[PDB]
């Protein structure tokens, strides 16, 4: 989805992920990357529809003296799946010594942008043909009825004439089409008619 | 079996000046770069015509190792079409790498 | 938690034409879809458990690709089940059961009881659950504990897929009268599963177990479930005018 | 006349975009060829027919 296009689109699940990385494993945060935290702490799918924010968070998550209540995973016998979270707290072998599969981050407020926490929230979007709950804040106009316009009904867009339809909907139908992917009919999601 | 032998390079006390970079040839190892995990935080790992999650389940018939030390703001100019001073008159990578 | 001592009664029945769900969100009408996925296997051997006062039938069984489940009972027996990798508290698990009035689902780190079952309504699934990650209330549904004499009736049948950290949950309910002496059969026909959940619980999943409630004397009731494997397959489905 | 050469000046108090950093450039050759450089996977039995 483009940035741009946000305000004038609708989603039917929206679902924030959020969590604190350091400075230079932003880039992780993304579909296709490798790395300690996209192999063993969060991984977006290849296909992933959504948004990644990130900013500095020195303010709130680093100390002077250092703060080390944020951790991430440094071995997985195998790598995450897509939104998969592992919160098991285990040992790996290294040689002859067990070590915590877990490290503490040491975040203190004179280190470099690289080294400082950033704060993460990845909005994941669900466009289905179901009752919209997340939408941007365009203002809604009047209905124009039996005349050639550019419609925009929640978050779908489109040129035709609308008119009154004795075609049915299912319960959370929002939109119906054709064979040919033609979409023919729509429900108001102000007055609730097709 | 044999590791190959990339925390012995990442960690030599000196690397090469970007103008006389140093070519290495890696061959008869196993490349893991999770193992690297514990002692080097990577800034940047891109690949190009290799997709970086495939590695591990790809072979080589000849691999080269460059090394050198750059400022931070002249990493970005390590990459195909890329211009400026390191990319002009010190390391240049070819289009199709 | 109840120490069950009853045995065990489990048969081989064939999955017929069952198992079908729908397999995309995309509204589809007078279509003959292809879809390229993971089904049940038409005419496939699946396995049917069969309880009663003196067998009580419930075993870990894999995930794989996904489960088809389905119960075929009169007195709503199966409560819900346990999905997991391990299924004790070295990992978390999904516990997704119906508490009496609203269906549950809760993704922490359970204890569970060597066999967590439900005694006339009383809960014994787990001693304890920390780390939880997820506790809501999928659904608002009525299902009563009370033993019904006579025939079973009805057949629910349940598709269970893990898709980018959530489980997929398809259902259908089909009416399905069966003589307890009756040979264990699945119906007849295309049932399609409708998409009823998407629970986010980013677990990996390996194995399941079944959840059934016993009477107040902790005897097994009667009732049956079956359970097969989804395997990777090509089905293609016919879709009316309505997109069914 | 200038040195066409010139030294940086790494200083550990000076901001991310004037720290050294080391860069390694793994040049990879994939040809019909004996291989000598795999990744950690583990060979599964050989099944014929
Ligand atoms: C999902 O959970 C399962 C169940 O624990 C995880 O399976 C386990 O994965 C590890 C690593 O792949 C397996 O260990 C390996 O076994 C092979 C064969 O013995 C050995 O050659 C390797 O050195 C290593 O020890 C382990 O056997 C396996 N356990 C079971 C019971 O399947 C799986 O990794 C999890 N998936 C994730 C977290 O993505
Ligand atoms: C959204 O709010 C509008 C009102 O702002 C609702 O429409 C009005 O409903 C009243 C009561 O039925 C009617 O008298 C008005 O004529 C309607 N229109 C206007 C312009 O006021 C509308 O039903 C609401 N939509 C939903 C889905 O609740
Ligand atoms: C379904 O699978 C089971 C095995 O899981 C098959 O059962 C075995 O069948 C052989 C051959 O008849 C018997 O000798 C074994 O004693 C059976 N084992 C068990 C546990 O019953 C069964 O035949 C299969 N059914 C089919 C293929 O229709
Ligand atoms: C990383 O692990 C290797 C192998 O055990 C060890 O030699 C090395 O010193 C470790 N590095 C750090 C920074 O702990
Ligand atoms: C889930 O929430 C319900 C309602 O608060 C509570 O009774 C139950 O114990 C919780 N389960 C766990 C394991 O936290």
């Amino acid at each position: 989805v483009s940035s741009t296009k946000l305000n004038d689109l609708c989603f039917t699940n929206v679902y924030a992920d959020s969590f604190v990385v350091r400075g230079d494993e932003v880039r992780q945060i993304a579909p296709g990357q490798t790395g300690v935290i996209a192999d063993y702490n969060y991984k977006l799918p290849d296909d992933f529809t959504g948004c990644v924010l990130a900013w500095n968070s020195r303010n709130q998550d680093a100390s002077t003296s250092g703060n080390f209540n944020y951790y991430y995973r440094i071995w997985r016998s195998e790598k995450l799946r897509p939104f998969e979270r592992d919160i098991a707290h285990y040992d790996y072998q290294v040689g002859t010594q067990f070590k915590s599969s877990l490290k503490n981050y040491g975040f203190y407020s004179s280190a470099g942008d690289s080294h400082q926490p950033y704060r993460v929230v990845v909005l994941s979007f669900e466009l289905l043909n179901a009752p919209a709950t997340v939408c941007g804040p365009k203002q809604s106009t009047e209905l124009i009825k039996n005349k050639c316009v550019n419609f925009n009904f929640n978050g779908l867009t489109g040129t035709g004439v609308l008119t009154d339809s004795n075609k049915k909907f299912q319960s959370f139908q929002q939109f119906g089409r054709d064979v040919s992917d033609f979409t023919d009919s729509v429900k108001d999601p102000k007055t609730l008619e097709v | 079996t044999n590791l190959c032998p990339f925390s012995e390079v990442f960690n030599a006390t000196t690397f090469a000046s970007v103008y006389a970079w140093n070519r290495k040839r890696i061959s008869n190892c196993v490349a893991d770069y999770s193992v690297l995990y514990n002692s080097t935080s990577f800034s940047t790992f891109q690949c190009y015509g290799v997709s970086s999650t495939k590695l591990n389940d790809l072979c080589f018939t000849n691999v080269y190792a460059d090394s050198f030390v750059v400022r931070g703001d002249e990493v970005r100019q390590i990459a195909p079409g890329q211009t400026g001073v390191i990319a002009d008159y010190n390391y240049k990578l070819p289009d199709d790498f | 938690c109840v120490n069950i001592t009853y045995g065990s009664h489990h048969l081989y029945v064939s999955s017929r034409t069952r198992g079908v769900y729908y397999p995309d969100d995309a509204f589809r009408s007078s279509t003959n879809v292809l879809h390229e996925g993971f089904f049940l296997p038409f005419d496939s051997n699946v396995t049917w458990y069969s309880f009663w006062n003196q067998k009580y039938s419930v075993a870990t069984s894999p995930f794989g690709d996904g489960v088809y489940f389905s119960t075929i009972d009169k007195s709503n027996v199966v409560r819900g089940w346990v999905f997991g990798t391990t299924l004790d508290n070295d990992t978390q698990s999904v516990l997704l059961y119906n508490d009496g009035t609203h269906v549950r689902v809760e993704v922490c780190t359970f204890h569970f009881c060597p066999t967590p079952v439900f005694s006339a309504s009383s809960p014994h699934l787990y001693s304890s659950a920390f780390n939880c990650t997820l506790n809501y209330t999928l659904a608002s549904v009525r299902a009563d504990f009370t033993e019904v004499d006579g025939s079973f009736k009805t057949i629910r049948e349940f598709v269970f897929k893990l898709q980018d950290g959530s489980l997929n949950v398809y259902y259908a309910s089909t009416s399905y009268v069966l003589a307890i002496g009756a040979t264990s059969q699945l119906p007849s026909g295309v049932t399609p599963l409708v998409p009823l959940w998407k629970i986010p619980i980013g677990l990996n999943i390996t194995n399941f177990k079944t959840l059934v409630y016993l009477r107040s004397d902790n005897t097994p009731l009667q009732a049956a479930y079956v359970v097969g494997h989804l395997k990777r397959r090509t089905m293609m489905f016919k879709y009316d005018e309505n997109g069914t």
